[PDB]
DNA sequence: GGGTATTCGCCGTGTACCTCTCCTAGCCC
DNA sequence: GGGCTAATGACGGCGAATACCC
RNA sequence: AGCGGAGAGGUA
């Protein structure tokens, strides 16, 4: 848990967009972990990736 | 007392070890080595 | 510590006094009212002891040596 | 080596005396001095482990090497005692005499100190009346010495023996000045001296003379002699000062004084060897110039030798310099019972108390651990108790905490640069290796939590621990030592919360309804019934200070009566009424401050800390990408700024401008674009959200997180917001010139390689800039704190009534101090009121109701006392409300409240706001003229200059001219140092009618006509410009030169009070201009100080061209003109000296040599022979006894 | 294209859900960036310096 | 501080000219890896941060 | 003798803490 | 290999000696 | 076995 108060301060916005970036490839992370949980075909890993 | 007194240390942590306080202070020995080094200078420098 | 500086308007006298108190009640005696030092601070704030009182303490602490 | 039995006995030194004295040593003392004559340049034997006889480690001249024993081994018995053995002679005695005594060496020829020779103001030049290279080239062999002084070439020297025929002695080398200093007088040379005094018309030659006669009246009254300048005896230091340090495997470390010595010794054996041999007068010339050689490397290497990759040390550089044995080991020591680590965030703490680790105590406080489990039993002998310890079993752990209960700690930042840096604390035993800090201590310390460390430190005394508890404790020093205001102020994260709870909103749940107290809004709000920004009328019972109860009915929202429930009786409601700010909270915690107490205000400011981390917790404050708003607006005015710009640029290559004009015109163009996409950004954060009330779209305040984190304070200013929304604007270069192109690009958008550059360039440049500023306030705060340091409050009422008229700092535009921050906090001296009478609040808000323009102030620079300063002069204190205590050290204070923010340092009279007009020192045909302006209230607002000849226009209203037209920290060293401009504007030196000027000779001449006083004629450069008319008239202190005037002309002049209203007025305006707020009884304190020196122009006790002190001057003067005498005291004038000359310029000869100049001061000390008596603040930390400053007065004033 | 890759999972536009808090189970006011950065430890330890 | 290579190819596969065998310390198969991956959340949380 | 005008030196330029290495080695047998 | 063995990438403020025609 | 002079890196 961190302090939002330093953004700001310091003046650096880099980090949200690094914080929003990890969270999409968690998702998808995810996404691909319960595509692959279950019996799924090869078709629809390669149109997903 | 806690730094640079050679007997003053050791009269406090005594005194700290066996409950009564007397605290007596003395000059430190730093000052000694520049009243010895003032005076390798050829110059006399006297506590009156 | 306000009324400790309300009972005496200098703050280096109250030090000095609350030491002297201190070191009266290190050594072993009866207080007017648990360290040495709060008790001190205490009696002092409670207009129970004064410098001529202490004085005499140590007076008749100096003639029982 | 070991010894057990003589380290058990104590008091064996006393230590009481009274002064020191320092002065010359003859031969016959320094021989008086030593024990034995070192022979042989030989340490340490080679595959051995023994000393040297005779050498520089030897035992039978200094001490033996261990304890009770000799070299050889035949007494080997602690009951011989003062003994001599016969085959090494030695004194069986203590292993401890080899740090006391010392030796000395027999010099073959004498040589000369090169302290009295090589120092720019010499001595031997002086006396002898010789210029430098005189005494240069004869002490190095290259000339010859008659004896009336004269110099002779050896040729020269040949021809005058052949014209002599062997008859007219004349020497060479040092023997030459020792008889030449031998063969003089010092009683028949003054007179002669005296006589051609009074003779004498010149100048620069009645320097020289009075320079003599000032060294020849030392050299009497100092007891000394001319001839103990040069040195036969040498004495060395003692073997134990100097030790040998080994390496592993049988090898030593390089010394250097040993190398030195070892030269010297060595070169001295050589010269007595090519003297027994009766060598030829060229040999024993190169000898004696490679003695004179290595006593000079010896004494002070590095000056005019520099023997050696690397520059050893010496003697001279061993005392000097950050690294001598002065600064290292005297002012600053290592000391015990004492630890560090690292620093973290508590919240659970309270304001007096702070964590600890449980390992940290229980190393700290191992004395009291032991001392209890003695005393409880547990361990017979301390060596069970340590095993017991190390064991770390629970009775440990018990002993721990019953020990650290009562037990105050000082916490230390490791800098200390703020008055606040070490404070007091109770700790507790946490389970952690950090120290956990209150939330409210960090702002004082200007600590943060990354990788900070702070040393700790514990009292053991009784007296340590009642003033750690009474004077340095967290909970007593609130209030700041620079200003009124208090330390302790709420930061980011408590605000945040607060200005959250703080805020109303139109439509919200729960409205519009009628609760009974505080504890139903409670109940109300913790059953999730009604929102905590709701507009709902409650009704509050408060009572009213003079204690009169009372009840209302208010319409506040929920939050501000949940807000209600932490605040006291005391404290009215119309001060948490309004939204809480960063300066709405400040002045609400000085208000509790004010008017409720010392207690009452730390358990409110605990409450007020945890509400705010309670309800920033709950509020859920998060930045993300969505909530920085891009407008239209930006990009039409960058697209009409683009199209002015390709105007602009076909304008200027038409032919029609220059390309400076141009470039100006696109600065321009583009500051105003940033403004307005600022102001565009601006509008469209802090206006975005409009709520819907009743059917109607009512416009009101946005809830953003960026903007309400730049509105609540403790965070980014505008400028921070502008940069992320709009763009930054403009981008500034090192060397002056703001680049053509700007960054039309925030953060939140990307940015080219071309703007990351200027970015990363304007960034080194602020780190640079923020390093060299923190060096110089650091330097400057160390020459501010040895500057004003004896100025100690000694007496209750002194009284002096001179006074001090104080008016309100108006420079042509916003007001710098007003009346009501400059006059508050000191007693007044004549009736305006009640003299000797400290003001209030009250009296300031009585004074501003009666409209009063200008009082009378008690000030320090106005003082009768006697090397102090009253405590009634001060005011009163800045830590406390009161009247200052008798004892206090208000100039340290005072010196490092100058010295806090160095690290943060860097035609038309049209009116701005409304007032009448008052004019004042107005005839237009004025001289100083002053647009003051008087405002409803009755303060001035605006003050602009008049020149001569302007027309004036004219119960005025704004936006209008009354007068038409009439056609960092660098800064605040050369004020405190009183450096010479450039261009010195020349002021009037008399007052009386100007007449034209004389005939020029390269210089211009101006004379002032009086009505019975002669002219006096000034000369000036023909280079400056120089205002003078021909048929007018000047007053006395007037300028005839427009340029920055200097201290010293402005205070032989017109006086006194203006030079100190002047700099005050300006150190105000720098300081101002930097946005920080410092009193001004520092500033006052510190131009006290610098005013300590006076100089008499005719007495009959003193000289006439010698320079004193104004308060030994005055006893002198009364003693004099107290009995037998009515034409006693003289006339004198107060003379300035800068921060660099004044702590030089004292008596003491320890804290003058304290910190800059070491080796002028202790030869001026070693001349004169001065005797230090040891009152003051620094010599007594020297020495050793206490400080002459708070607890420590009553063992002054019982001593004498 | 991050709003793409956050829109192409079951995943927020904005990036801001909205979190319960842990201690008591209420929920906050407003909705707070949740995501995964690449925090790493630095070598000034608490044993070295303690 | 420990250095460690710790092998990532398996039994009987074909490699080109350049392909890595063992990765090395505070790295990945092929990138650098200096922290870890964990869930951030901006917010004031009862003034530990 | 006596006022400017350069000119050679003298003397100073923040505090606290944590790791590591390397210390006079040269020679005629 | 072995054991004695005696450079010239700072900068600012300031008091004191030379030069010299009137 | 304890007492130290340089050089380099890093944190506030
Ligand atoms: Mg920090
Ligand atoms: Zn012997
Ligand atoms: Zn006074």
């Amino acid at each position: 848990v961190l302090n939002p108060l330093g953004v700001p301060s310091r003046m650096n916005i880099g980090q949200i967009l690094e914080v929003h970036l990890g969270w999409a490839a968690k998702g998808l992370g995810r996404k691909i972990q319960r595509m692959l949980e279950a019996q799924a075909a090869v078709s629809e890993l390669r149109k997903f990736l | 007392v806690k730094s640079d007194d050679v007997q003053g240390r050791n009269q406090m942590y005594k005194n700290i070890v066996d409950g009564e306080h007397e605290m007596v202070a003395g000059m430190p020995e730093s000052f000694n080595v520049l009243v010895k080094e003032i005076r390798s200078l050829a110059i006399h420098m006297e506590l009156e | 510590v306000e009324d400790c500086l309300e009972v005496v308007n200098n703050r280096f006298e109250l030090v000095m006094m609350a030491s002297k108190r201190a070191r009266q009640l290190a050594n072993g005696v009866q207080p007017l009212i648990d360290k040495p030092t709060v008790m001190a601070l205490r009696e002092i704030a409670a207009r129970r002891i004064d410098n001529a009182l202490i004085d005499e303490v140590e007076k008749a602490e100096r003639e029982r040596a | 080596m070991k010894d057990l039995l003589n380290l058990f006995n104590q008091q064996r030194q006393t230590l009481d005396f009274d002064a020191i004295k320092i002065a010359l040593a003859s031969p016959d003392l320094i021989r008086s001095w030593s024990y034995g004559e070192v022979k042989k340049p030989e340490t340490i034997n080679y595959r051995t482990f023994k000393p040297e006889r005779d050498g520089l480690f030897c035992a039978a001249i200094f001490g033996p090497i261990k304890d009770y024993e000799c070299l050889c081994g035949k007494y080997k018995r602690m009951k011989h005692r003062g003994v001599v053995c016969e085959k090494c002679g030695t004194e069986v005695t203590l292993a401890k005499v080899r740090r006391e005594r010392m030796g000395h060496i027999d010099l073959a020829s004498p040589v000369a100190h090169i302290w009295f020779l090589k120092s720019l103001p010499s001595r031997i030049g002086l006396m002898l009346d010789m210029t430098l290279r005189d005494i240069e080239r004869v002490l190095y062999f290259e000339a010859y010495v008659v004896t009336r002084r004269q110099l002779l070439t050896e040729e020269q020297y040949l021809t005058a023996r052949q014209e002599y025929n062997d008859d007219f002695d004349a020497a060479m080398g040092a023997e030459a000045v020792y008889e030449l200093l031998r063969t003089i007088d010092l009683q028949s040379e003054m007179t002669r001296l005296r006589e051609e005094i009074a003779s004498t018309g010149s100048e620069t030659k009645l320097k020289r003379l009075t320079k003599r006669i000032k060294l020849i009246e030392a050299f009497l009254e100092s007891g000394n002699r001319p001839e103990w300048m040069v040195m036969t005896v040498l004495p060395v230091l003692p073997p134990d000062l100097r030790p040998l340090v080994p390496l592993d495997g049988g090898r030593f470390a390089t010394s250097d004084l040993n190398d030195l010595y070892r030269r010297v010794i060595n070169r001295n054996n050589r010269l007595r060897r090519l003297l027994e041999l009766n060598a030829p007068d060229i040999i024993v010339r190169n000898e004696k110039r490679m003695l004179q050689e290595s006593v000079d490397a010896l004494l002070d290497n590095g000056r005019r030798g520099r023997a050696i990759k690397r520059p050893l040390k010496s003697l001279a550089d061993m005392i000097k310099g950050k690294q001598g044995r002065f600064r290292q080991n005297l002012l600053g020591k290592r000391v015990d019972y004492s630890g560090r680590s690292v620093i973290t965030v508590g919240p659970y703490l309270k304001l007096h108390q702070c964590g600890l680790p449980k390992k940290m105590a229980l190393e700290l406080f191992k004395p009291f651990v032991f001392a209890k489990l003695q005393r409880r039993g547990l361990a017979t002998t301390i060596k069970a108790a340590k095993k017991l310890v190390e064991r770390e079993e629970a009775e440990v752990w018990d002993i721990l905490e019953e020990v650290i209960r009562e037990h105050p700690v000082l916490l230390n930042r490791a800098p200390t640069l703020h008055r606040l840096g070490i404070q007091a604390f109770e700790p507790v035993l946490i389970e952690g290796k950090a120290i956990q800090l209150h939330p409210l201590v960090c702002t004082a310390f200007n600590a943060d939590f990354d990788g900070d460390q702070m040393a700790v430190h514990v009292p053991l005394s009784l007296e340590a621990q009642l003033e750690a508890r009474a004077l340095m404790m967290s909970t007593n020093n609130i209030l700041s030592p620079a200003n009124g205001e208090p330390i302790i102020v709420p930061s980011q994260d408590v605000v945040l919360g607060l200005y959250y709870m703080s805020r109303a909103l139109e439509n919200k749940k729960g409205e519009g309804m009628v609760f009974a107290n505080t504890s139903e809004v409670k109940r109300a709000y913790d059953n999730r019934v009604v929102e905590l920004h709701a507009k709902v009328k409650v009704r509050i019972t408060q009572v009213d200070v003079d204690r009169t109860s009372g009840t209302s009915i208010v319409d506040t929202t929920v939050g501000r009566a949940l807000l209600s429930e932490i605040l006291p009786e005391g404290l009215p409601f119309q001060l948490a009424n309004t939204e809480m700010t960063k300066k709405n909270i400040s002045r609400l915690i000085n208000s509790s401050y004010r008017l409720l107490g010392l207690k009452d205000t730390v358990v409110f400011a605990d409450k007020l800390m945890y509400t705010g981390y309670a309800y920033a917790t709950r509020a859920g404050v998060s930045i993300g990408i969505d909530d920085m708003l891009i407008p239209d607006e930006k990009k039409g005015i960058l697209t009409e700024a683009e199209a002015e710009v390709l105007e602009i640029q076909e304008q200027y290559q038409s032919g029609l401008v220059t390309a400076g004009e141009r470039y100006n015109k696109v600065v321009d163009i583009w500051s105003r674009t940033s403004e307005r996409i600022a102001k565009a950004m601006m509008d469209t954060i802090g206006t975005e959200k409009v709520e819907n009330a009743k059917g109607e779209t009512i416009d009101q305040k946005s809830m953003n997180s960026l903007y309400i984190m730049a509105d609540s304070g403790a965070r980014g200013s505008q400028a921070q917001i502008r940069q992320l929304a709009g763009m930054r604007g403009l981008m500034a270069r090192p060397d002056g010139s703001i680049i053509e192109t700007p960054i039309k690009a925030n953060f939140r958008e990307g940015l080219n390689v071309q703007e990351y550059f200027n970015s990363t360039h304007g960034a080194r440049k602020g780190l640079a800039d923020t390093a060299l500023k923190t060096a110089n306030s650091g330097y400057l705060t160390r020459r501010l704190v040895d500057v004003a340091q004896d100025v100690v409050i000694t007496e209750i009422d002194c009284g002096t009534t001179e006074g001090l008229i104080m008016t309100p700092i108006v420079e042509g535009g916003d007001v710098v101090e007003p009346l009501k921050e400059r006059v508050l906090g000191r007693v007044v001296a004549e009736d305006v009121v009640t003299r000797n009478t400290l003001l209030d609040e009250a009296w300031v808000a009585k004074l501003e109701d009666a409209s009063v323009q200008s009082v009378k102030v008690r000030s320090t620079i106005s003082c009768e006392s006697s090397f102090g300063v009253c405590a009634r002069c001060y005011g009163r204190d800045l830590a406390r409300g009161h009247q200052v205590n008798i004892g206090e050290a208000v100039g340290v204070i005072a010196a490092q409240s100058i010295g806090e923010p160095g690290t943060q340092l860097t035609d038309n009279i049209t009116v701005k706001t409304t007032g009448s007009v008052k004019f004042n020192n107005l005839k237009a045909v004025s001289r100083s003229g002053e647009l003051s302006v008087l405002d409803g209230h009755g303060r001035e607002r605006e003050r602009y200059k008049l020149p001569y000849g302007a027309t004036i226009t004219a119960a005025v209203k704004a936006g209008q001219s009354v007068a038409n037209w009439d056609p960092g920290l660098p800064r605040v060293a050369d004020l405190f140092e009183a450096r010479k401009p450039k261009d010195p504007a020349i002021l009037a030196e008399r007052s009386g009618i100007i007449s034209f000027g004389k005939d020029t000779k390269g210089k211009q001449r101006l004379i002032i006509k009086d009505t019975d006083g002669s002219e006096h004629e000034e000369l000036i450069p023909k280079y400056r410009q120089i205002i003078v008319f021909e048929g007018e008239h000047v007053t006395k202190g007037e300028t005839v030169v427009d340029g920055e005037p200097s201290p010293q002309d402005i205070l032989r002049l017109l006086g006194v009070e203006p030079l100190a209203a002047y700099l005050v007025k300006e150190i105000q305006d720098v300081y101002r201009l930097q946005g920080v707020k410092i009193n001004d009884k520092h500033i006052e304190v510190i131009t006290r100080q610098m005013l300590r020196k006076v100089e008499i122009v005719d007495q009959g006790n003193s000289k006439f061209l010698n320079g004193e002190q104004v308060e030994r001057q005055r006893v002198i003067e009364e003693n004099a003109r107290l009995v037998k005498r009515n034409e006693l005291p003289a006339k004198y004038d107060p003379v300035l000296l800068g921060i660099t000359k004044a702590s030089l310029a004292t008596e003491s000869f320890i804290s003058a040599a304290s910190f800059q100049e070491t080796t002028r001061v202790l030869t001026e000390a070693a001349v004169r022979g001065t005797r230090d008596n040891l009152r003051g603040l620094k010599e007594n930390v020297i020495v050793g006894r206490l400080i002459p400053a708070g607890t420590g007065l009553a063992y002054h004033a019982g001593r004498r | 294209e991050i709003k793409r890759m956050l829109e192409l999972a079951d995943l927020p536009q904005s990036g801001q859900t909205q979190l319960y808090d842990g201690r008591t189970g209420e929920a906050f006011d407003r909705k707070t960036t949740v995501g995964y950065m690449h925090y790493l430890k630095l070598n000034h330890l608490v044993d070295d310096k303690m | 501080t420990c250095i460690n290579q710790r092998p990532l190819v398996n039994v009987g596969d074909v490699i080109a000219r350049g392909d890595v065998l063992a990765d090395g310390p505070s790295t990945d198969i092929g990138e650098l890896a200096l922290g870890q991956n964990m869930l951030i959340a901006f917010m004031p949380w009862n003034g530990y941060n």
